[PDB]
Formats: structure tokens, C-alpha cells, sequence
């Protein structure tokens, strides 16, 4: 419960496992795009929204 | 009115740029969805400087995230403020350079630089009056140090009068994370002296010290490092967004920091950094703010200014201060240590005051300083480059791109006239 | 190879502060500038040209093992404060007897202080 | 996006394939049937209509019985039946039979199969090609494969993981003839090599893991850990992501010297982790102890020309720079005169997973190091010694001439290695 | 305003100063937390002399703790008044000097001199009008006697006109606790005699004398000793902190005490010291102060002034008294004991009165006397110097540090020239 | 931070290490598994990745069975397995095989384990080294390790606890040869010594501890008490703490005289302590008694040159000084002329702990003493007497020469000890 400032930040990554990454972005029909809006974030967990 | 287009290049540029946008978003009260949730009216009086309007009361950063490798940008997408950036701004190729300046500037950059130019030319023509662009990258890489330099080369031809700043990261002496670092460093600064209004030299190893001894963090990750550099990029354009007793902007330092067009390498530093045990024993005053500002440990570059002479100084301030005190300190520091300040310019220092402090803090300040101690960073890099380039080490990768050997020869030559012309001004008589 | 100077931050990288409690490499505190560019000194595959002068040092470093190291090594700490004139000399000659030991990377760099 | 194809060759290559491709199943959670019971597996697997994921690998051998075990093991339904390519008769410890007579039969078939894996992928990153210097298939056919892969893909990376002959033990008599000839191909048709002999891992396993009676399945697992941490930054996010093209540039100073050395640490058992603190200092010194290089050579008798570091797990830029700086301030290490900054640093997030039935304990941080050194020059001198005293009196030559290659290749192959030994000397001479 | 920066060097320097800061915290009503909980206004009127200000009504001392060994600093921080000190002001190395003056003054004491110069420069420029500095150390040690002399030689060059006091501890003859003690004591007075404004010679065996005989404590710890020394360090500057009928300061005493620049060694003494039983039979009057004030057994040095001539004498009284009775009592001792006061200076006594008594006590006084009976100390050391130095003993430790041998010869010469110069003012004719 | 590494060598080293480290666990509170059910323990123990404290010790022996008793003992889990280093075959009472042939085998391995231990230390004070003059491994290897330790660690102290052979009793015939040869090698590669012969501890335990049939454990407990009090000032606070650097400087007056004599007091039984009060004066007179030295030499046959005092328990600084004054006023204790002040006093607070089943009754106060004197020169005389009459007939030297050391090394080694006796003569002569 702290205001955002240099030195006021604590990682939540301690003890978190499965730092997997999704394949957001990528080419379809030779066009750069965000392929699929429904992929989860890092950790295989749902994003915001 | 006065808009800033935030350029961005490479992994260093993206992780710096990802932290930067959330930092001013807290300043302007923009939630991860993107809508206004702040309270005060001055939090919406100059939001068009960085944000672009979209339907439904949404604010869109005027960012252009560029990277040859598509996968650094999904980590940008998967962050807290991930879905605030428009996907059409994301530009990426298919094959990276691999710390190879030659790949990113000549062969694979030339295929990607068409598409980014369409983005910025759309962003430029959107706003009425641009103040100028702003790019964050690193000199020891392949895309930011590579393509990112060809971008700056092209904009200055198109847009000669607008300003163009760079919060670059220069490689460090003690620890190096790339063996072809001095090859990319010299091939890049040669571009920076020719087409750039301002450059800010940041070194991660100088950021490493401050997290250790001034904040006393036990495990400072790269997020805290990216927080420090973003706290500086906020401090330079803050008077452009909030009112002040004594106003300033990005051009007000440009004319006033650069005595000759070749010398635009400055050394930033952030004042109100105190360890969480030191907050108990301190006093929030302006005399303390100038004391920590000018201390050589507080610098975020890799050279001691006590070796050289301070050409010009710019100290911008935040928070509602009394202006006798912010003026008597700067006369005090110019007088007491007269040897470190050049004589042919009396009154080397520039001051500015912004009433609105950073969010959650009472008083703050940001230091910009031009000194003849940056020359060691070129002197050290040059001989780190001569010792490598003599033996034709790692040259087949670079000469396999078809470039001749004489660009390197004119790369060190344009580095080495600088250090001579930099050193002449240090050894200059007043009368 | 060469270790440079962090200037203000040199205290952070001194050998003992980095928990390296042995003899360590030197620090190049000052450097000069080179005017103009530099000529190519090696051909393809990194071979030196015929015209250039080369060092006489061994191309494979200089490291001594236990069986290669001399059987009677004088100490590093030598202090001539009350020694007789000859006892000063046999100690000094004893150190200088083997030039290979002092020159190796793993070999000791002695300290000598005082006169008999 | 990033995708890689593994081109495992020989009984060495196939048995290595079982160890690593099991590890890629546990890392990603793929069941032995081939479905996940989130798209993080595209670099190695590839999905189909049925939801199954087929590996991006091509197992090749010139004799059936090793691959036949794979076709009926646990993962029989995991692999596509078409990619496990065999032959009716093998080379039988013969370069010429595996390079001119038997190889040319099935060369065309596999070069069609590689293409049918290439077109599925959009962004190819490179080819990881695994073979052995000793056997006929791993030496002969794998040498033909690189020659025909050079012409079809000019720019694509071709990584070469190899098993080098052990200094004392060897399971073949004619093997020094094999090792001499194939080094033509891995000199002008390869980008990087990772030669590793088994006797070093035999020593490392019984000294560190306390397994006094190891077997090839024990050895196959550590090589699976080495390849895993190479592509981890490609696979999961990191503070400093390092790509395949990154460390190809920053490991090879000259096109003929592209032979680094692998080094993995920590490699310790479960009892030996119960007493021992693991910190980034304590494992990065292990990368420079001469008792842990997976080739029987001492870098203390040579000098490093390039070292690339691959961190993984709970690691901080705090301890990385303090450990690297401590490494430099050591008179024991020797760097070549032209390379003052010879470090490439990669930091990843996902800690290494533990296979059940393995030997290592599960740990929070690890490292892999790739150090091109001139101390490997001693290995060829012994190799050229043993090849000399066999070829002085024409032993075993009738086997190779009968297959249908000229004897002039034998003498020419000896001179190229004769020149290559002098190469490793001239970089050792400083000016 | 009129400030004092309290230096602190060595184990003796720290445990003396840890008691000293506790002593004046009770006078100014400071809790262990660091806030003001006193009642009278005068307890917070001139607190800026010793305390710096901070937010929240907090006061941090203006102290600089220095020690080469971290062990002494830990026990200071773990006391009741241990968290009051600012963490930045703690400065310390990794290895000790081992009672070697040469080690502490040249070899490792020099690496630590850069940082202590930074903290001192930090506190000196905060205070607008710095009266001077103050140091406490011991001459028989390694760092207090060692590096502590290096600070003095450096700070004099930067701040020449400012006063420099040292409350040093001189060795004792009857029992010595360091074998190499004569060497450090000789080599440091030679620093002291050139670079010092006033010097107090406190001796521990004289304190042992007082605790056993005067106060009659069965078990006097070193804390009780450190109470005795501090009770003098308060009385020197009490006229600086509280108003009185006739004020003084350091400079009023310094100007009036030393008739020649070479002679600045005095003996302290505290007047109202009564045992437990003796308290029953007493009556607080000014003559009872003076009677105990000049008694030779109350002195805290190992020299009896009945063996020499009182050059000039100070007496700083504390309490609300009469200016007639204080003046008549310094008159009576100046006439009764005619021979022990020099004949070429009339009225050898300097007086001052401060109204506010020490807390919990009604009346007190402080003694600062300069006499020729202090050459009894320097001749006493030199005998213990030449006895050891004739045989060149305990010298390889000193000459192994790289120092030469003429330093010892001149240091004895400067020491022996002083006593010959001190002796001639004892045997002086007026007319 | 105060830290010591123990390098115990040989059966005497291992059996002393069992008794010494059993004291340290009970002293701090570590359970035998390694779990503490205060950072003070860092001087000996090191925190790990499970919550343990593993010692900073290196047990080495050339015969496995002495170390195997540790590996199956109570403390099998406290010690890290890597630290206990053994070998197949032992030196078998032979300097040559311990120094040139079989000692050289494991000199590389134990140097690596020491390096890793020294890497972990933050500030290491020195190296504590326990061995014997009699055994081949305790003398031959320890001489080789000392010589090779100095080149690796030039400045750091190398203390030598050791077992000097007896005048009358003996476990060996050849030990005059082994004891002579090792002082010549270690005369220039050592800093201090605390030689203790076993009969001198044997008679003390008989006379004072009632044990008329002692064993080596009762001696090893007493040896541990000496080592406990030396490092006690590092572990817990005291009024006057001492380091390892402090007492090496104040006990070695000349470069070749580094052989003090240890003494402990009080040592009385529980039934004998009931009738006798123990004060400071009582036990400090016991430290000078000829009947209580653990070297069989009466210092009435010589003169003290330096005395180091180590007080511990319920002790008062005033009573340490009243004791020393009495000690000086008695010509039975005689001092050299060039050391008028020959004492080095340290005071510690924590009373010494008692192991259950031991010998000493637990006591409130205790004293330790290290007195360097020339009454050891008679011990060298009898050793040359035992070295001569064996050497005339060239007995037993066929063993030494057959191992690989020349006979000319026998004559030079005895010649140096011929000079060392004359060294011990000149300092004992008064001028
Ligand atoms: N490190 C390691 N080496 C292996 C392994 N399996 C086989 N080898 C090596 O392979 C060599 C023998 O050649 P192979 O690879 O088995 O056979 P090949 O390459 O198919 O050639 P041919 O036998 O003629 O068919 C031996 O020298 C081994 O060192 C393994 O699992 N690990
Ligand atoms: N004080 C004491 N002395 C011991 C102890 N153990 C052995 N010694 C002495 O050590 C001498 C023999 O050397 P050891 O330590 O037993 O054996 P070593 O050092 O391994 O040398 P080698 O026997 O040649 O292998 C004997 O004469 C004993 O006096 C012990 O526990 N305490
Ligand atoms: N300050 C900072 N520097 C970074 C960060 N990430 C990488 N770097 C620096 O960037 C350099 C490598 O960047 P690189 O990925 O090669 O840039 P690219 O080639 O343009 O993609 C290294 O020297 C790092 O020190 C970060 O998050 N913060
Ligand atoms: N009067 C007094 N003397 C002390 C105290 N603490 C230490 N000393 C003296 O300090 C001397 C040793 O100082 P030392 O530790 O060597 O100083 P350092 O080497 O600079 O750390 C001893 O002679 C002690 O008598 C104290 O609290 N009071
Ligand atoms: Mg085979
Ligand atoms: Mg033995």
C-alpha cells in the first residue's frame, strides 16, 4: 500500500512458478498483427479485461 | 499545442519505455483501461502533450515501439499497463540482429524503417504543433543502437527544425554484457554528433551504485533501474505539463546548454533519493536538495566531473519553493568550488521551478549537467575499439554485410577529434 | 584483459571488497587519446603481419603447477630490519635465483623493505 | 515467431534425442500422448487438427535398431512416424561409406523432410544439429548434411552440438581417421560447435553426483540440461533475453576459430545440496574451475577470447556484475590482448525443471557458460599425433580407398588441421 | 551558528563518544528515540551547537564515528542510545591495524581517509558558522593513534582558522596494556605538537585512582570512567550552550591558555566528586569547590603539579553563585601557593560562570591547567622509547610498511626539543 | 567481519578439531544436525540454503581411518562432506614422503577447498593452523601447505598451533629428524606459534584435575579452551577486545623470533574449587608459575620479552592493573631491558562455557596467557642434541633419501637451527 516512486516497489515473482510466455503478435497472411486477443499473460493466467 | 512523440527502439528501449508510460500515467491519473480517474483539474490541462484522444473518453499514448524481434513486445503487452498501447504502433520484423549494429542499420533495418516512418508521419500530422520527438535506446545492442540510429538520421532530414532527444545507455567499463560492444558504440556515437539536439548518457553501472548506497535496496531488479531513468525523463518535460513560477521547456535548455553544436552530451542525476532508513533522519529543505544534487556519487553516468570542468548546468525543480533559497544555493555552489566551472562563461547554471511536485512527494529536483569529463567515455571506448579493430577481430560479421573498412576509420576519427576539441575547452584561458 | 577505472566508483571494485583475498590484477586509472584512425595490424584469421614487431612471451600464457613450481620458495614478506649484512644478501639472492617463479601469473610478487 | 528444428544424427544423436525431447515434454506439460491436459511451445512443438503436437525434429540413422526402440518406446505415438528416418545398412565406423556410398541413398529423402518442417515454421531461427565425431553416420552422413544445408539456406544458423573423442578412452580404433576428415565440414559449413567429450562428464558425474557407476542415460540428461538453458530465453521471458543469433556473433572471433567449450554449474546431488549454500558467486566460480569443463583441457594453460554467460532462475543483476568483476580481478585467468570486454550475459526467469528418475537436486538458480579458448589447441596436437602415427604406415587406408574416395583427401585433411593448429598459436602471440 | 563536529576514532574513541552523546542527551532532554521531552525553554534554545535538525521534531547528533574494525561500532549501536546516530555517518573498513601506528597511518588508514573526508565535508558546510571540530582518541592504539592523526593533518589544511581540540588518552607508566605502546605514542605527539590547537591529556590510571579512592566504587567499570571524561567535555562548552553572568567558549579559553603555539597540553579535573559516606558530612559552598578543585589527587592525568609551575590556569564554574566569592578564592590560592605559579605572568587564572547547573546537581566546576609538570610525561615516554629503539626492536612491523627510519629519529628530536623548550619556562627570570 | 578458517592437519589436527568444534556448537547453540533452535556465529559458521550453519574448517589427513571416525560420529551431518579430505596411504612418520612425494598429491585439492572457503568469507582475519611436529602428514604436508599458502595469500596471518615433541616421553624414534626439518621451512613462512608438549599438559591434569589416568581427550579439551579464548573477543563483546592482528604485532619482536608459550589458568577440579576462592590476583599469579606452563621449560632459566594477556569472565579493569603491578615487583620474574612495558591486555565479558562430561569446573572468571621468552632456547638445544647423535651415523636417512630429498638438505636445516640458538642468545644479553 505505497505510492509509486523509486524504491517503493516489491515484486510478486517470489515463489511464482511457470514463467511461461505466450505468442502474442505474429504474422498471418504476410501482415503484422496481434494474432488472437484471448491469449493469457505470463504464467498462463488471465490478463486484465 | 506542444506534443511529444515517444520513440522507442530495442529491448532496452522497450523495457525503459514500458516503465516510462506507467510513470506519467500515475502522474496524469490514467488507469490500465485508459480512462481518467484522477481528481484535480491540473491533471487534465495539458494531457495532449503525450496522450492522443480516442472515442469514449480514452487516452492513447503517442508511442512507437520498434523492435526487430517480436517477442520482447509480448512481455510489454503482458505487463500491468499492456493494453494501453495501440497495436498499429507496434512494429516488428522476423529476424533479429544479435547485438550486430551492421545487421540492424544496413540490411534488416532497411526493410523495417519504411513502416515505422508511416506511423510517425501519421502521429506528426495528427497534432498541430509538435515540440519534437524523443527516443530511448541503448548503444550496445543491435536494434536500438542500429536501426534506432537510422531513424534519427531520417527524421532530421524530414523535420530539421524540431528537437530530437535521446536517453541512450552507453556501455560501462567494469562489466560488459556484449563482446562486440565497442564495435557498436563507436559506430553509433558518430551518428549522434551529426544529427541530434540532446543526448543523455546513462550507464547501468552508475544506476547500480545508487540503488545500493543511496536507496539501500537488497535486491534491485531491472524494474527499479528502469524506474530511475523514467523519473528523469519526467523531470525534464514537467514544466511543459504543469505551471510554474519560473517556466521552462525542452527547447529552453537546448539553446542554453549547448555552447557549440558538437557538444551535446550531458550527465543527468536525480535529487530526492533517500534510503528508507534515512527518511527518519532528514529534513525536507532546498539546501539539502542542492547538496545531494551536485554530489559526484549521485551522478548516473560513469565519469567523475571533478576530473573535468562543468561547462553548463541545468537544475530544474518541483514543488512549491521559496525562490531566494533556490537562488542563493546556486550562487553558493558556483563560488565555493570555482575550479570545476569554466571561466569564460560566468553564471553557468540555469534554474527552473514547477509548482506541482511528483505524485506522493513534497519536494524534488532533476539535474542536467554538461562537463568536460564525458570525454573519458569516448577516450576509453576508442581504445577499447582500437585494441579490437587492429587485429581484425569480429570483422567478418561486419564486413560480411558488404560495408567497407573505411567507415570504421571515419568512425574513430569522428570520435577522436571530439575528445581533442573537448579537451581544448577544458584547457582554455579566460583572458 | 585490461581493467579500467570506474573513477568515483572504484571503491566498489577493489579486489578485497569483491571478496577476492588474493593478489589481483592492476587497474589502469588514466588513459590518453589517439589522434586520427588506426592501421590494420592483422590479416584474415588474425595472424600478425610480417613487418610488425611481436613480443617474445609464450603464446600459451604463463602458469606453473605443483610439480613445475620450485621446491624452495622464499616468502613474499621480506623485511631487512636487523639482519646481518651477509644474511641480508643470501635472502635477496635466494629470491632472485629463479626468474621463472616471479614472472608467472600464479607466481608470487615479493615485497622487500629495509636495509641491514 | 521463433522456431527451431533439431537434426539429431546417429546413435549418439538419437539417444540424446530421447533425453532432451523428454525434457521439452515436462517443461511444457505435454503428455506422452501429445496433448496438453498458454501458447508457450511453438518453438519446439507444432499443433495439428486433432489437438496433438508433433515435435520439430528429424531423427536420422543409417541402421534401424536404435530408432526402432524409439518407434516402440513410451513416446511412440508422440512422434510422427515419418520423421524417424532409418536405413537398411550403415557405415560401420567408416567416414567414406557414410559419405559417398550409403549416405547418398537417403540424402534426398531427408532433404525433402527438412523442407516440410521448414515451411510449417514462419520465422526459422536455426538448426540444432547433433552428431558424433566417432561413428560412421555421425561423421560421414552428418558431414554431407551440412554441405547440402549450406547451399539451401545461406543465412540460417547451423548450431552443431558434438561429441569429441576422449583423450584416453575411445570405443573405436579407426576413429582418429574419422575425426580428422570431418573437421573440413565443421570448419567451412558450420557457425558454432560445442565439442564435449564423455570422459569429462564421466569424471564430473562421479566426482559431483556421487554416481560411481554411471551410464549413457546419465550422460544424456546433462546434455539435455545444456541445450535447455540455451533456448530458455527464446522460450520464457527474461530480464536480458539472449537469442541464438546473439551468441553466434559474440562467440566467434574468426571464421576458422568457432569451437567454444561448454560448462554447466551447479551439478550436484540432493545430499550435497542439503549442506551447501547456492549463490551466484558460488556457481560462477564453478564455471572457471578447471575440474568442470566438459572437455579434458585446462584454460589456465591458455587464454579466453570470448565467454558467453547464460544465467537462469532467481538471479539478480546485483550478483551478476559483482561476480563478473571478481572474475576479472584474478591473475589466474588470462584473456587475449585484443579482447578487453569478453563477456556476454543472458538472464532468464524460469528455473530449470527436474525430471523424476534423474540425478540432480532441484535448484533455484543455474548457469551455462560458453568459452572460446585457445587451450583447446592442445586437443588437436594429440589428435594430429595419433592420426600421424597411424597414417605413417597406411593402416586402415584400404577400407576408405575401397569405398571410392581418393587418398589425396587424407593428406590434404592433415594439412588443414596443421594450419589450424598454427591459427590457435598466432592469436596467442600479443604485440 | 556556533557548531562543533564531534570526530571519533578507534575503540577508545567510540566508547568515549558513546558515553558522551548519552551525557548531553539528558542535559537537552532527548529520549532514546530522538525527540525532545524536556520542560524548560533553555533546554531547547542552543541545541543546534551539537544536534542537527530533522523532520518530526527530531534531533540527530553531528558525530562522525570512525573505526577500522567493525566490532566496536556494533556494541555502540546496540546500546540504549545507539539508534540516535545517523547511519550514514558510520564509516569502517574490513581489517584492523593491530596496534600498529604505521599500518593505521599509511597503508590501510589511507583507503578510509577519502570517505571520512566526505562525511566531514558534508557536516561542515551544513553549519553556517562553524566554530571548530573536536576529536577523541587514544595514543596507544592503531587507528585512533594512527589514521586519527592523518585526519588532523588533512583537516587543518582545509579549515585552518577553525579550532581543533583533541581529548586524547596518553599512556600510563605503572601498568601498560600494549607492548608497542611507546612507538605509537611518540609518533603521534609529533603529529599533535605540529597540528593541534588544544590538547587534553587524560590518563586511565589517574581515573582508576579517583574511582578507588575518591568515589570509593568497589567495581568501577569502563562506563564509570567514560562518565568522568564526559563530565569534563560538557564543562568546556557549557558556557557555549547556556547563558551566564560571564560567558566563554573554546576560543576564549584557547586564546587565554597557550602563551606560545608549541605548548597546548593541559590536565582536566572535575570538582564535586564525593564518596557515598562523605555525602552525609558536607555543605555546598564555593570554597569547598575550590578546595577539591585544585587538589592534586583529583587530577585525571599522571603528573603532580607540585613538581612544576602552573603556566596558566582555567576554571569554568557551573551554577548560580556569587562573583565575589568565586573571585576571592582564585585569589587566595594564588597567594598562599606562591612558588607554583610562574612569575612573568600576573593573575595566571582565567574564570567564567555559567548559571545553569548540571542536571540533578546544584553546583560544579571544571579545571583546565597548563603547567611544566607535563614534561614529566614526555620525558617519561622518551625513556621507554630509546630503551626499545636502541635494539631496533618491534621495528620490522614498522619498517615493513614502507616507512623509513629518519621518522623515528626526528620524532624523538621534536619530542626531546619540546621538553628542553618546556624546561626553560620553568627556570625563567621575570626581570 | 571477524572470521577465521581452520586448517587442521593430521591425527593431532583431527582429534583436536573434534574437541574444538564440539565446544563451538555448545558455545553458540547449534544442534549437531546444524540447526539453531544473533550473527555472532559467522566467525566460524556460515549460513546456507536450508537454514544451517556449516563450519569454516578443513580437516585433512593422509590416512582414512582417523577421518572416518568423524564421518560416522555424532557430527556426521554438521560438517560439509567436501571439507573432510583424506587419502589412501599416509606419510608414516617421515618428513620426505609428507613433503615431496605424497604431500604433493593433495596439495592442489586442499588449496581449492581453502579458496572456496576463503571466497565465502567477507573479511577473513587470518588462518588458524593446527598440526604436529612428529607425524609425517602433520609436518611434511603442513610445511608444504604453509609454503604454498604464502604465495597465494601474502599478507594474511598464518597462526600455527602445534605439538612440540617431548624432552623425555615420546611416541616416535625418528621425530628429531622431522622436527628439525620443518622449522627451517616454516621459519620464514609463519607468523606465530603456540607450541604445547603433551607431558606438560599431562602433569597439570594429574596434579590439578585429579585425573590420575588421563587420555588425549582431556588434553584436547584443554587445547580447545586456549583456542576459545583467543577468538573470544571476535565472537562476543568485551571491555577491551583483541584481534588476530593485534596480538601478532605485540608478541614477535624480531623477524625470526615467533615462538611464544601458552598458559591457561585456573584449571581446578569441582571438589578443589569449592575450598578455594578465585579472584583476578589468584589466577594471574598462576599464569607465571613454572609448574603450570604447558611447555616443559622453567622461565626462571630465561627472561620474558613479551607477554600477551587474555582475561575473560567476571573481571574488573581496576583489578587487572593491581595484579600486574604486583607481578612486576618481583625479580623472580625478570624482563629484558629493551621491553620496559611488556604487556598486552584484553578483557572479555562472557564466562567460559563448560562441556558436560569434561574436566574443569565452570567458573566465573578465567585467564589466558601467551608469553614469548628466551627460556625456549634450551628446548632447541636438547633437540639438536637428539638430532646430532642420530645424524653422526647417518641412521634412518636412507628412508628420507629414497623418497626424493637430498642429504644436503639435512645439513642446511640443522645449520639454520644452529643460527637460531645464537639468535636467541643475543636478544637475551643486556647492554
Ligand atoms: N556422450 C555420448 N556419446 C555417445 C552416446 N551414444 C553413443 N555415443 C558415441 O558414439 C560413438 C559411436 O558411434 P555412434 O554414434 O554410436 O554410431 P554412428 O554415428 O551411427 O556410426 P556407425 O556406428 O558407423 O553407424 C561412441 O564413440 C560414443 O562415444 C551417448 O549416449 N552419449
Ligand atoms: N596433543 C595431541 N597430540 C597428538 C594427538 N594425536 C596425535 N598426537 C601427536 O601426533 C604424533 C604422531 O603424528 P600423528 O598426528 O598421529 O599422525 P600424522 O600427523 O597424520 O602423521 P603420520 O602418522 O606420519 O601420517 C604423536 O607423537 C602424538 O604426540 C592429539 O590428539 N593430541
Ligand atoms: N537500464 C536498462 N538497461 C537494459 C535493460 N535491458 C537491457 N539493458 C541494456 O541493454 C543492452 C543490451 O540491449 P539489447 O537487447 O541488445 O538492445 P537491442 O539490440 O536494441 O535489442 C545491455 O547492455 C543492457 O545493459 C533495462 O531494463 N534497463
Ligand atoms: N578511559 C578509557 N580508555 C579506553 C576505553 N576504551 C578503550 N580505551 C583505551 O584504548 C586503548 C586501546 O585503543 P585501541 O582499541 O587500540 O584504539 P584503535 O586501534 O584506534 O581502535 C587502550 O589502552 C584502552 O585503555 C574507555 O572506554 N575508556
Ligand atoms: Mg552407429
Ligand atoms: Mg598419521
Amino acid at each position: 500500500a505505497l505510492p509509486f516512486l523509486p524504491g517503493n516497489s516489491f515484486n510478486r515473482n517470489i515463489g511464482k512458478e511457470r514463467f511461461h510466455k505466450s505468442q502474442h503478435w505474429g504474422f498471418c497472411n504476410n501482415v503484422r498483427m496481434l494474432v488472437s486477443e484471448n491469449k493469457p499473460g505470463v504464467g498462463g493466467d488471465l490478463l486484465y479485461g | 499545442m506542444r506534443e511529444i512523440v515517444h520513440l522507442q527502439a530495442g529491448q532496452c528501449g522497450n523495457q525503459i519505455g514500458a516503465k516510462f508510460w506507467e510513470v506519467i500515467s500515475d502522474e496524469h491519473g490514467i488507469d490500465p483501461t485508459g480512462t481518467y480517474h484522477g481528481d484535480s483539474d491540473l491533471q487534465l490541462e495539458r494531457i495532449n502533450v503525450y496522450y492522443n484522444e480516442a472515442t469514449g473518453g480514452k487516452y492513447v499514448p503517442r508511442a512507437v515501439l520498434v523492435d526487430l524481434e517480436p517477442g520482447t513486445m509480448d512481455s510489454v503487452r503482458s505487463g500491468p499497463f499492456g493494453q494501453i498501447f495501440r497495436p498499429d504502433n507496434f512494429v516488428f520484423g522476423q529476424s533479429g540482429a544479435g547485438n550486430n549494429w551492421a545487421k540492424g542499420h544496413y540490411t534488416e533495418g532497411a526493410e523495417l524503417v519504411d513502416s515505422v516512418l508511416d506511423v510517425v508521419r501519421k502521429e506528426a500530422e495528427s497534432c498541430d504543433c509538435l515540440q519534437g520527438f524523443q527516443l530511448t535506446h541503448s548503444l550496445g545492442g543491435g536494434t536500438g543502437s542500429g536501426m534506432g540510429t537510422l531513424l534519427i538520421s531520417k527524421i532530421r532530414e524530414e523535420y530539421p527544425d524540431r528537437i530530437m532527444n535521446t536517453f541512450s545507455v552507453v556501455p560501462s567499463p567494469k562489466v560488459s554484457d556484449t563482446v562486440v560492444e565497442p564495435y557498436n558504440a563507436t559506430l553509433s556515437v558518430h551518428q549522434l554528433v551529426e544529427n541530434t539536439d540532446e543526448t543523455y548518457c546513462i550507464d547501468n553501472e552508475a544506476l547500480y551504485d545508487i540503488c545500493f548506497r543511496t536507496l539501500k535496496l537488497t535486491t534491485p531488479t531491472y524494474g527499479d533501474l528502469n524506474h530511475l531513468v523514467s523519473a528523469t525523463m519526467s523531470g525534464v518535460t514537467t514544466c511543459l505539463r504543469f505551471p510554474g513560477q519560473l517556466n521552462a521547456d525542452l527547447r529552453k535548455l537546448a539553446v542554453n546548454m549547448v555552447p557549440f553544436p558538437r557538444l551535446h552530451f550531458f550527465m543527468p542525476g536525480f535529487a530526492p533519493l533517500t534510503s528508507r532508513g534515512s527518511q527518519q533522519y532528514r529534513a525536507l529543505t532546498v539546501p539539502e536538495l542542492t547538496q545531494q544534487m551536485f554530489d559526484a556519487k549521485n551522478m548516473m553516468a560513469a565519469c567523475d566531473p571533478r576530473h573535468g570542468r562543468y561547462l553548463t548546468v541545468a537544475a530544474v525543480f518541483r514543488g512549491r519553493m521559496s525562490m531566494k533559497e533556490v537562488d542563493e544555493q546556486m550562487l553558493n555552489v558556483q563560488n565555493k568550488n570555482s575550479s570545476y566551472f569554466v571561466e569564460w562563461i560566468p553564471n553557468n547554471v540555469k534554474t527552473a521551478v514547477c509548482d506541482i511536485p511528483p505524485r506522493g512527494l513534497k519536494m524534488s529536483a532533476t539535474f542536467i549537467g554538461n562537463s568536460t569529463a564525458i570525454q573519458e567515455l569516448f577516450k576509453r571506448i576508442s581504445e577499447q575499439f582500437t585494441a579490437m579493430f587492429r587485429r581484425k577481430a569480429f570483422l567478418h560479421w561486419y564486413t560480411g554485410e558488404g560495408m567497407d573498412e573505411m567507415e570504421f576509420t571515419e568512425a574513430e576519427s569522428n570520435m577522436n577529434d571530439l575528445v581533442s576539441e573537448y579537451q581544448q575547452y577544458q584547457d582554455a584561458t579566460a583572458e | 584483459a585490461t581493467n579500467y577505472s570506474a573513477n568515483q566508483y572504484e571503491k566498489a571494485y577493489l579486489p578485497t571488497y569483491l571478496q577476492n583475498w588474493s593478489p589481483a590484477r592492476p587497474t589502469k586509472e588514466k588513459i590518453a587519446a589517439h589522434e586520427g584512425y588506426t592501421q590494420i595490424i592483422a590479416n584474415d584469421r588474425g595472424h600478425l603481419l610480417p613487418s610488425v614487431p611481436r613480443s617474445k612471451a609464450s603464446p600459451w600464457g604463463s602458469f606453473m603447477g605443483t610439480w613445475q613450481m620450485p621446491l624452495k620458495i622464499p616468502p613474499a614478506k621480506v623485511t631487512l630490519t636487523a639482519r646481518t649484512t651477509t644474511a641480508a644478501d643470501n635472502l635477496t639472492k635466494w629470491i632472485h635465483k629463479n626468474p621463472d617463479l616471479l614472472n608467472a601469473c600464479n607466481g608470487l610478487r615479493p615485497e622487500i623493505s629495509g636495509k641491514p | 515467431m521463433r522456431e527451431c528444428i533439431s537434426i539429431h544424427v546417429g546413435q549418439a544423436g538419437v539417444q540424446i534425442g530421447n533425453a532432451c525431447w523428454e525434457l521439452y515434454c515436462l517443461e511444457h506439460g505435454i503428455q506422452p500422448d501429445g496433448q496438453m491436459p498458454d501458447d508457450s511451445f511453438n518453438t519446439f512443438f507444432s499443433e495439428t487438427g486433432a489437438g496433438k503436437h508433433v515435435p520439430r525434429a528429424v531423427f536420422v540413422d543409417l541402421e534401424p535398431t536404435v530408432v526402432d526402440e524409439v518407434r516402440t518406446g513410451t513416446y511412440r505415438q508422440l512422434f510422427h512416424p515419418e520423421q524417424l528416418i532409418t536405413g537398411k545398412e550403415d557405415a560401420a565406423n567408416n567416414y567414406a561409406r557414410g559419405h559417398y556410398t550409403i549416405g547418398k541413398e537417403i540424402v534426398d529423402l531427408v532433404l525433402d523432410r527438412i523442407r516440410k518442417l521448414a515451411d510449417l515454421c514462419t520465422g526459422l531461427q536455426g538448426f540444432l544439429i547433433f552428431h558424433s565425431f566417432g561413428g560412421g553416420t555421425g561423421s560421414g552422413f552428418a558431414s554431407l548434411l551440412m554441405e547440402r544445408l549450406s547451399v539451401d539456406y545461406g543465412k540460417k544458423s547451423k548450431l552443431e552440438f558434438a561429441i569429441y573423442p576422449a583423450p584416453q578412452v575411445s570405443t573405436a580404433v579407426v576413429e582418429p581417421y574419422n575425426s580428422i576428415l570431418t573437421t573440413h565440414t565443421t570448419l567451412e559449413h558450420s557457425d558454432c560447435a560445442f565439442m564435449v567429450d564423455n570422459e569429462a562428464i564421466y569424471d564430473i558425474c562421479r566426482r559431483n553426483l556421487d554416481i560411481e557407476r554411471p551410464t549413457y542415460t546419465n550422460l544424456n540428461r546433462l546434455i539435455g540440461q545444456i541445450v535447455s538453458s540455451i533456448t530458455a530465453s527464446l522460450r520464457f521471458d527474461g530480464a536480458l533475453n539472449v537469442d541464438l543469433t546473439e551468441f553466434q556473433t559474440n562467440l566467434v572471433p574468426y571464421p576458422r576459430i568457432h569451437f567454444p567449450l561448454a560448462t554447466y554449474a551447479p551439478v550436484i546431488s540432493a545430499e550435497k545440496a542439503y549442506h551447501e549454500q547456492l549463490s551466484v558467486a558460488e556457481i560462477t566460480n564453478a564455471c572457471f574451475e578447471p575440474a568442470n569443463q566438459m572437455v579434458k583441457c585446462d584454460p589456465r594453460h591458455g587464454k579466453y577470447m570470448a565467454c558467453c554467460m547464460l544465467y537462469r532462475g532467481d538471479v539478480v543483476p546485483k550478483d551478476v556484475n559483482a561476480a563478473i568483476a571478481t572474475i576479472k580481478t584474478k591473475r589466474t585467468i588470462q584473456f587475449v590482448d585484443w579482447c578487453p570486454t569478453g563477456f556476454k550475459v543472458g538472464i532468464n526467469y524460469q528455473p530449470p525443471t527436474v525430471v523424476p528418475g534423474g540425478d540432480l537436486a532441484k535448484v533455484q538458480r543455474a548457469v551455462c557458460m560458453l568459452s572460446n579458448t585457445t587451450a583447446i589447441a592442445e586437443a588437436w596436437a594429440r589428435l594430429d599425433h595419433k592420426f600421424d602415427l597411424m597414417y605413417a604406415k597406411r593402416a586402415f587406408v584400404h577400407w576408405y580407398v575401397g569405398e571410392g574416395m581418393e587418398e589425396g583427401e587424407f593428406s590434404e585433411a592433415r594439412e588443414d588441421l596443421a594450419a589450424l593448429e598454427k591459427d590457435y598459436e598466432e592469436v596467442g602471440v600479443d604485440s
